[PDB]
């Protein structure tokens, strides 16, 4: 009841913002379905999320969480903390354990400096510098370790900084067969949240 | 005794059955006729506000046909028990409906509330209809507490004993192959004229507003 | 366990083997493999003693209850019904031999539930030994007096025959009127 | 165990093509060498199924009698979606992969899982190797009917050659803005 | 229960407002600064623990909910909030949003027999302190300033004497010691007052030792 | 107050069944169903635009049963779609068709249930039915809104009753399908109308031809 | 990962390597394990983080309505109890640290549901190591520079000594009143 | 049930009468112990006939007395019994008096709340462990007291027990005020443990009572 | 009498009847709709001098919205039905609800709650005003009713807002909203407003450029 894609969903906290990049492909066991897919979705308000896993999970998850953030900025008149909406994540995940949802997942979003929630499947969430998901993950990681971070040896230009992501993706479809040629890159300035195409 | 549903009366009647009678009396006339190519049950709902729409005809299949009267609520949820009827028949038979065994489940869906001393029986009487060449027309009219029955043409709601002459004139009402409608025009001193003949190629629709134009201007 | 059943002029005659066993060493000298039901009814299942003695009860009680519930002979077809459902709901052999408004019936009925209306039938294991000695002596309309013997003829190479089955024998005519039971055949 | 090893659909402005061989094998071999498998929802709206075929009928039972109901008009989109979630649902199952095409036009595909999406031409089942790709090859933007349907003729050309269980016989259907037509002619 | 009156008010929940004007009073007042509580200490029998029963409670740890009424009808209502408007932060820190907690409180009092009491629930969550009165009748209203009891037929004009937005949440602790002193029979002390208090800043909930209310008077 | 449900009386004799059986007596749709020498009739007058085409009281449960019914019609077409069913799960059961009283059982003890548990009404219907036995006898028995599996040679159901137990005497004494049929059809003028016999096929039961309706009333 | 926790003189004290990989990749070495419940008691999750997290943050509801329902503080014994009566219907085991008596608990409950008190509690993968130190460097009671010395000692070398868990040190010395914090990276000197 | 147009619950204030008419019972507080003293009466040949009177021990460290029925007493003990059980199981600690009252309070009250149960006609008061004592009203209130008196006439065993009220006292003493309120019922809460007093023991308090009211 | 699971021998439901009686308490509340827009004020009574008044406008979907005039607690119950049956829409079909499929769905609501005797009528009525392509607007009598607008005013003196309806095609001038909203205040004629139409969807303007907007009724 699960089948691997591979989204390589990844964020990326700014100095003054969050940045969420996907590789758009689709794709069975070795077969690409369609060329073009949405990996990543739009939370209702200054929040987006994107994942990996099996894309029935994806659509039905991201569908649900809307359904929740909807809900409750609609009852509530105030639209939700980023906290609040991770922390729902790990209580709609765990509340399927026994069962899990294969999606594995991330969410940026700002406070008001994005803060942001990456994790496993079963919500043992974690905020994080920056974050990789899908089988892509592994392999780009260090290079967002090294560009950033200096654990071992100005940082987040947003020229410079969509520049990483640009050539950690690119770089990524090269050695990895799931990751797909085309990317979206969404933007989460505190004005808004910008969409590029950019592949 | 007039207190129950469920209680009979010291000579056997059910008032509180024999209220719905007069609750559907007062509520608006729903006639539908029986032409020999066809049937065309109407309405003439009595209820700035909009004046535009407010149907009352509406259908189970794209070919049987209900009407009513009473209660608008009571008869719009009993029709949405025939809609789940006739989806459910076309479930497990891969066929639609045929008319007659879905009158008899409209009978003993309506007839079910009366024996209840809790629950309250619907207040609306049922006009309920189909025409095919082969399915020759007819009109079952289901009084509350059962008792559905044929007939070539009823009204009901509030006047129809006063229409009854008019229908009673049937002979003429058969004559009409789509004039029959402008015949009723005159006959009845928000409406909702429709279709169900060889020309609505038998299948339900609400009469055209510019088909509807020859009648009101007939006179 | 050998089951074998026939019918005759007017009358089933259903025969069966009695020694129960464990599967190695034997755990009865006799058994009853040819339960009353009605009496001009009556039932020889073979399988597990344990199912065989369940279904044979709630059977007997379906039968003889609702033949107290209603006017009519319990017909010998009803029986089947309830039997069949039972197991098709879900391990025992029957073979079901009654007399009543229509023919002599004999019924077969599998461990899946499965029902056969038969001239004669054998279940169990010494079935193949009496398939074999049944066929070939068997004629429609036999008198009644050639069930008595043949029947017992076939369970006995049914019994010969098989290290599964042994011991003496038990016969009884199913007429319409009248169960006439005999407790040892031998 | 009867199968449909395929379907396939493409769209071009002035309508969309959409179409299938009617054979159903019974396992190794063929059955129903002149099954119906595309099938017509909507007047403006079919499904096309390549997979199990009870299951394939269940669904479409499903979803008429989830249209009468509603018979503005259900739109393609919401009737994919609800197969999605049909699909998805049962999962946690039935062996299709249902597409829904129709119309402002509108192709989407459902794998068996429920995994679903969207895109100008969708092929199914074998054909997706023996076609697509060709037909990924050559599809172009508002082809003309000729252009289009000769397309997908080269395509099943292809496939029924390919494929280890074709018809030679195609039930075929073009959704047209008068109209969706359900070509009778097989070849 | 629910037979409506001809005059086309409910009849049962209409005879169930009575039960309130039973409670003593109470007063609380939202401030610039927080929300200010008091109410009647001197409920009190002689020879019950001095001070030992709090009308005033905590739904939760920046809640607190000043009651009418019935006693029991009370704590029930307080038992239910508490575990609803705790489970509503069951991973995600922020708790409820005072004005959904009531609304919790009141969807629930809509729907055995009506409530006899009424609430006066205060705390702060969004940028100011919140002070909403629940009816018994489920109608929930944010008042600015408000008061509980029966003593609140008359003392609520005191408040309309009064109640200026602009107060230290001392000033307002003033006020409302004004207005429900005003009300008692015995001269108030902290035997006849159980006042509590959520700071816009400190936010937290607390009932005042004595030696404070003993000390402002 | 005792009346006003289905209790005893101060008298120790329980009301509300009387009343019921006030709707059958006041139903005035009289009904003769009488055995006939290995056969056996069962008539009822059929009682606008309305069609008499639809209307009967007769009606069968399976092939070899036939039930007229009497009183509140809901409640008979109700009686009537339980005795189907019953007919059906006997079926099921047991790979037998029911006899006229083991029919009679579901009919009569589902009629029963209403009259201990206060809530749900008596029921305001009852009628005759008729049978080939599995004793070549064919069986023909009644019920009443108060449990009855009743039994008879002869019977009459509705506004009239007894007053025709002494007028079915007479008949008794001269009591073939010529020979019963004419019997019945007479009940009738005794004290248009539709016969039904089960001796058409000896074991299938319909009710008898509309072109042979005449000849028997005309001989 | 790799638990710690013992009390000396002027407390109980919690220690933690802050790494939490899945598999033989490292999802993440910022992750915290370290959980606080009521005001005063904590416990130390390891094993699955998403079950543990899932169960700390319940643990932290019963508590809070509890503490409501009272209007006080809950022994430590109790809040250990609640795990050990939940967990029994089914994980990951954990360390439990509070102040009701004038000593403070400690407690270990395992995924088994198995609840223990002890002195000087150890879990996760590497617990074995600094679980030597622990007697052979803390036979007994001592102060809270020979305590900081000896937690950061013995997760150094449980951080040398196993791969699966490393990281960030970062040990809570708890007062009487709450708890302290302190985080550390590498120490090797 | 439902609310008069004064807003007041009937059946409430009826069931509240069963106490105000019922065989009285009492309790005196302390630091560490109290003495809780009820008064049944019985027919005298048969001294078995009441040893259910008898002060209830919930817990080893709770104790209860009660007025009003028996046989809705027996229920609503149970229950406590099986509460303080399970509390007792989910902790692996005693329950304290606060948590029990709570808890019988929460149930007398349910019943007056929710339909198709009789409202409860007893008044409970409990002493537990410091020692604190809380009587619960049939109306589901509760409210702790330093001393109280439950049963018929209360008000004067009650008001009079205000005219010698005293706090802390002697473990004997401190029961010769239960007497001057208040055959009887005695029991002690002492060391978190309720004890059956002896029957003789008061004996002698049991004479200079009846004759200091003499002499 | 005296429950709604009984018709008075008028034929009448009384208890029904009396949620209008309840509704009437409630203060007044008024809609417009422009060809392409639809503006729907309300009237936020004020029990204190220091209450902050209740808002009767509430927010259902992007382009739904309602204004509830009856019992508040009723009142936020079909609210919450509504909000989780549209959320329940979306979820399912990736879509947003149709307003009519709504507007039947609370109506079905409505009558659940008034045909069962045990749950009793909602004491409010919604008047729903929306689009999910054209606007509208539908009003809910407590009961299975429902009726769709052109212009509706509601609740307590609302009798001078229904005469003035007559005075105002509802788009004698809806071309530009700032006409509309006049007529909208006219019509009623703090204080609540609220718009929704085309490209904006639901939205609520009680800023100060509403209060702004007050002095044009006097401008
Ligand atoms: C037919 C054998 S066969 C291989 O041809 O099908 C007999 C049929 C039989 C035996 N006894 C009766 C009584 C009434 C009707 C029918 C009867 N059945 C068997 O030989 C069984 C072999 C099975 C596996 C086919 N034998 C048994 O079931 C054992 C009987 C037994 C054991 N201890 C006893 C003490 C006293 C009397 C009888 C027995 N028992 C078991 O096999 C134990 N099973 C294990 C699983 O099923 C339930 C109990």
């Amino acid at each position: 009841p699960y089948i691997d894609n591979g989204g390589t969903v990844i964020g990326l906290t700014g100095k003054d913002y969050v940045i969420l990049a996907a590789d758009t492909r689709l794709s069975l066991s070795y077969s690409i379905y369609t060329r073009f897919c949405p990996k990543i979705s739009k939370l209702t308000d200054k929040c987006i999320i994107g994942s990996s896993g099996m894309q029935s999970d994806i659509k039905t998850l991201h569908s649900l969480l809307q359904k929740k953030i909807q809900l409750f900025v609609l009852e509530h008149s105030h639209y939700p903390d980023i906290h609040v909406i991770a922390r729902l994540l790990c209580v709609i995940l765990y509340s399927r354990r026994f069962f899990p949802y294969y999606a594995f997942n991330i969410l940026a979003g700002v406070d008001e400096k994005g803060v942001l929630y990456n994790y496993d499947s079963v919500g043992s969430y974690c905020e994080a510098t920056h974050s990789c998901v899908g089988s892509g993950s592994q392999l780009i990681l260090p290079i967002l370790d090294n560009r950033v971070e200096q654990k071992n040896q100005t940082n987040f230009n947003l020229g410079d900084d969509i520049n990483f992501v640009k050539d950690a993706i690119t770089s990524a479809t090269e050695r990895d067969i799931y990751t797909g040629d085309k990317t979206l890159i969404y933007v989460i300035d505190k004005m808004g949240i910008n969409v590029n195409t950019l592949d | 005794y007039d207190l129950s549903v469920s209680t009979f009366s010291p000579d056997g009647r059910l008032y509180q059955v024999e209220y719905i009678y007069k609750s559907i009396n007062n509520n608006n006339t729903a006639l539908c006729l029986e032409c020999k190519d066809g049937i065309i049950c109407c309405c003439i709902n009595s209820n700035m506000i909009k004046k535009n729409s407010y149907n009352r005809i509406y259908h189970v299949n794209n070919n049987i046909i209900i009407t009513y009267s009473g209660f608008d609520g009571d008869a719009r949820n009993i029709i949405d028990r025939a809609r789940s009827e006739a989806n459910t028949y076309y479930y497990n038979f891969h066929t639609n409906i045929p008319l007659h065994i879905l009158v008899n489940r409209i009978s003993l869906y309506i007839h079910a509330y009366t024996l209840y001393w809790h629950m309250r029986p619907f207040a609306a009487s049922i006009i309920i209809s189909s025409f095919n060449e082969k399915d020759k027309g007819d009109i079952y009219c289901i009084e509350p507490n059962g008792a559905c029955y044929k007939y070539s043409g009823i009204v009901i709601g509030k006047n129809k004993e006063m229409f009854k002459t008019e229908i009673e004139k049937k002979d003429y009402k058969d004559i009409n192959v789509r004039d029959a409608i402008e015949d009723i025009y005159k006959f009845i001193l928000l409406v909702n004229f429709s279709w169900i003949c060889k020309e609505s190629s038998y299948e339900f629709q609400n009469i055209h507003e510019e088909i509807l134009t020859p009648a009101l201007n007939k006179a | 366990t050998t089951i074998c059943g026939l019918v005759c002029q007017n009358a089933v005659i259903l025969g069966a083997d009695t020694r129960a066993t464990e599967g190695p060493i034997v755990a009865d000298k006799n058994c009853s493999k040819l339960h009353y039901i009605s009496k001009n009814i009556w039932c020889a299942g073979a399988g597990v003693a344990g199912d065989l003695e369940h279904t044979t009860l709630w059977l007997q009680h379906n039968v003889e209850l609702h033949r107290l519930n209603t006017n009519t002979q319990p017909r010998v077809s009803m029986c089947v019904s309830r039997l069949t459902q039972e197991l098709f709901k879900y391990v025992c052999a029957i073979v079901l031999g009654g007399v009543d408004v229509n023919g002599p019936q004999l019924y077969g009925i599998h461990p899946h539930g499965s029902s056969c209306l038969l001239p004669f039938t054998a279940l169990g294991s010494g079935s193949l030994n009496a398939m074999a000695v049944l066929e070939a002596k068997y004629r429609d309309n036999m008198t009644i007096e050639e069930g008595k013997n043949l029947v017992c003829e076939a369970i006995c190479a049914g019994i010969f025959n098989d290290l599964g089955s042994g011991g003496n024998v038990d016969i009884c005519v199913i007429t319409k009127d009248s169960y006439q039971h005999i407790r040892p055949y031998k | 165990v009867v199968t449909g090893t395929s379907v396939i659909a493409i769209k071009y402005k002035h309508g969309i093509m959409i179409a299938a061989d009617r054979k159903a094998s019974y396992g190794s071999y063929a059955k129903f060498q002149n099954v119906e498998r595309i099938f017509k929802i909507n007047n403006k709206t079919v499904m096309g199924f390549s997979g199990e075929l009870a299951d394939a009928q269940y669904l479409h039972e499903l979803l008429t009698r989830k249209n009468i109901n509603n018979l503005d008009m259900y739109t393609p989109q919401h009737y994919h979606s609800y197969v999605s979630r049909v699909f998805y649902v049962r999962k946690n199952p039935l062996f299709n992969n249902i597409i829904i095409a129709g119309i402002d036009l509108y192709i989407g595909f459902v794998d068996m899982h429920g995994t679903n999406f969207c895109d100008d031409y969708i092929t199914t089942g074998y054909a997706r190797y023996f076609a697509l790709t060709l037909l990924r090859d050559h599809y172009k933007d508002n082809m003309t009917e000729e252009e289009a349907r000769i397309l997908i003729n080269e395509c099943l050309r292809i496939l029924y050659f390919r494929d280890a269980t074709s018809s030679n016989f195609i039930q075929i259907v073009k959704v047209t803005s008068k109209g969706v037509e359900y070509e009778e002619p097989y070849i | 229960v629910n037979t409506f009156s001809p005059e086309g008010r409910l009849f049962q929940v209409e005879y169930a407002l009575g039960a309130i004007k039973l409670g003593s009073t109470a007063v609380g007042i939202c401030v610039n600064d927080g929300v200010i509580l008091a109410s009647e200490r001197r409920i009190s029998s002689t020879l019950i623990e001095k001070d030992s029963v709090e009308k005033l409670l905590s739904i939760d740890d920046h809640i607190g909910c000043a009651m009418s009424g019935l006693m029991a009808d009370a704590r029930t209502l307080i038992d239910y909030a508490r575990v609803e408007c705790n489970h509503y932060k069951f991973i995600y820190n922020e708790n409820i949003n005072i004005k959904s907690c009531v609304e919790l409180i009141s969807e629930l009092a809509l729907d055995s027999r009506p409530f006899g009491v009424a609430l006066l629930i205060g705390g702060v969550d969004k940028n100011g302190p919140c002070l909403w009165y629940t009816e018994p009748s489920g109608t929930n209203t944010r008042f600015s300033a408000a008061s509980i009891g029966s003593a609140q037929e008359g003392a609520e004009l005191l408040l309309q004497e009064n109640y200026k937005k602009d107060m230290t949440f001392e000033q307002a602790e003033i006020l409302a010691l004004t207005v429900l002193r005003q009300v008692m029979e015995d001269k108030l002390s902290t035997s006849n007052v159980e006042i509590c208090a959520i700071k816009k800043s400190d936010q937290t909930f607390y009932k005042y030792n004595t030696d404070d209310i003993s000390r402002i008077i | 107050y005792d009346r006003h449900l289905t209790i005893f009386s101060p008298d120790g004799n329980l009301y509300q069944i009387e009343y019921a059986i006030k709707a059958v007596k006041n139903t005035n749709i009289t009904s003769v169903g009488v055995k006939g020498e290995n056969c056996a009739v069962i008539i009822s007058q059929k009682k606008k635009l309305l069609d008499y085409n639809n209307i009967t009281n007769i009606y069968n449960i399976t092939d070899e049963i036939g039930c007229s019914m009497v009183g509140m019609p809901g409640d008979c077409l109700s009686m009537v779609y339980k005795a189907r069913s019953e007919a059906s799960e006997f079926l099921y059961s047991n790979g037998y068709n029911v006899n006229a009283e083991t029919l009679c059982r579901n009919i009569c003890d589902k009629i029963q249930v209403y009259t201990q548990h206060a809530y749900m009404r008596l029921h305001a219907c009852s009628g005759m039915i008729i049978g080939i036995d599995e004793n070549n006898k064919p069986e023909l028995f009644k019920f009443d809104p108060s449990g009855f599996c009743a039994g008879y040679r002869a019977c009459v159901i509705g506004n009239k009753e007894q007053e025709s137990i002494s007028v079915l005497e007479r008949l008794l004494e001269k009591r073939d399908i010529r020979n019963t049929t004419i019997l019945a059809i007479e009940a009738l003028q005794t004290i248009e109308i539709e016969v039904a016999i089960v001796s058409t096929k000896n074991r299938n039961f319909t009710q008898i031809s509309e072109k042979e309706i005449d000849n028997y009333l005309t001989y | 990962t790799t638990t710690l926790a013992f009390k000396f003189k002027d407390g109980i004290i919690v220690a933690v390597d802050s790494r939490a990989s899945m598999g033989s990749f490292i999802s993440s070495q910022n992750v915290e394990k370290i959980i606080e419940i009521n005001k005063n008691i904590l416990g130390t999750m390891a094993g699955g983080a998403a079950d543990c997290l899932y169960w700390e943050k319940y643990l932290g509801k019963i508590i809070k309505i509890y503490e409501l329902r009272n209007n006080e503080k809950i022994s430590v014994r109790a809040a250990s109890t609640i795990l050990s009566n939940i967990l029994y219907q089914y994980c990951c085991g954990i360390i439990l640290s509070g102040y009701d008596h004038t000593g403070f608990n400690m407690f270990y409950v395992d995924d088994s549901g198995k609840k223990v008190e002890g002195n000087l509690f150890s879990c996760g993968s590497g617990s074995t190591y600094a679980y030597s130190i622990l007697d052979s460097a803390y036979d007994y009671n001592l102060n809270l520079d020979q305590a900081v010395e000896l937690a950061r000692n013995a997760i150094y070398h449980a951080t040398f000594r196993d791969g699966g868990s490393g990281g960030k040190v970062r040990v809570f010395h708890i007062h009487k009143n709450g708890y302290d914090k302190i985080i550390e990276g590498e120490d090797v000197f | 049930t439902v609310f008069s147009p004064d807003g007041h619950l009937l059946q409430v204030e009826h069931a509240l009468e069963a106490v105000k008419k019922g065989g009285c019972a009492v309790a005196i507080k302390s630091s560490n112990f109290a003495v809780l003293a009820v008064e049944k009466k019985n027919i005298p040949k048969l001294q078995n006939p009441k040893t259910t009177e008898k002060l209830i021990k919930l817990d080893e460290h709770n104790c209860l007395a009660f007025a009003g029925l028996n046989a809705d007493a027996r229920v609503l003990v149970n229950k406590t019994r099986l509460e303080c059980q399970r509390y007792y199981l989910n902790m692996d600690e005693p329950a304290p008096v606060d948590y029990i009252a709570k808890y019988v309070a929460k149930v007398q009250q349910k019943f007056t709340h929710r339909g198709g149960v009789r409202p409860f006609g007893i008044a409970t008061l409990i002493a537990g462990f410091e020692i604190c004592i809380y009587q619960t009203e049939p109306s589901g209130i509760y409210a702790a007291w330093k001393a109280q008196a439950i049963g018929k006439n209360a008000k004067i065993v009650q008001e009079f027990l205000e005219k010698n009220y005293q706090e802390n006292m002697e473990q004997k003493d401190c029961i010769f005020l239960a007497l001057k309120a208040i055959n009887v019922e005695v029991a002690l809460l002492t060391e978190k443990d309720l004890t059956f007093i002896e029957e003789q023991e008061i004996n002698s308090m049991v004479e200079l009572i009846d004759q200091e009211r003499t002499k | 009498d005296t429950d709604n699971i009984i018709y008075s021998p008028e034929g009448r439901l009384y208890q029904v009847e009396y949620a209008s009686e309840a509704i009437k308490q409630g203060t007044c509340a008024v809609a417009i709709k422009s060809k392409d827009y639809v503006v729907v004020s309300g009237l936020k009574k004020c029990i204190s001098k220091l209450s902050f008044p209740q808002e009767k406008i509430f927010k259902i979907d992007d382009y739904i919205g309602i204004s509830m005039s009856g019992i508040t607690s009723d009142a936020k119950v079909l609210t919450k039905f509504m909000q989780n049956e549209c959320l329940s829409h979306k979820f399912l079909y990736n879509e947003n609800i149709n307003i009519e499929s709504l507007v039947r769905s609370v109506a079905d609501k409505y009558q659940k709650n008034t045909q069962k005797s045990s749950k009793r009528a909602f004491g409010v009525g919604l008047m729903i005003a929306a689009y999910h392509n054209e606007p509208c607007i539908f009003e809910t009598r407590p009961n299975g009713s429902y009726f769709e607008y052109d212009a509706l005013s509601f609740g307590a003196r609302s009798h001078a807002s229904k005469t003035y309806l007559e005075k105002n095609l509802h788009l004698f001038e809806e071309c530009s909203l700032e006409e509309l909203i006049l007529h909208c205040l006219k019509a009623l004629k703090n204080t609540a407003l609220a718009v929704v139409g085309k490209n904006h969807p639901w939205q609520e303007i009680s800023s100060l450029q509403l209060e702004e907007y007050l002095s044009k009724v006097k401008m």
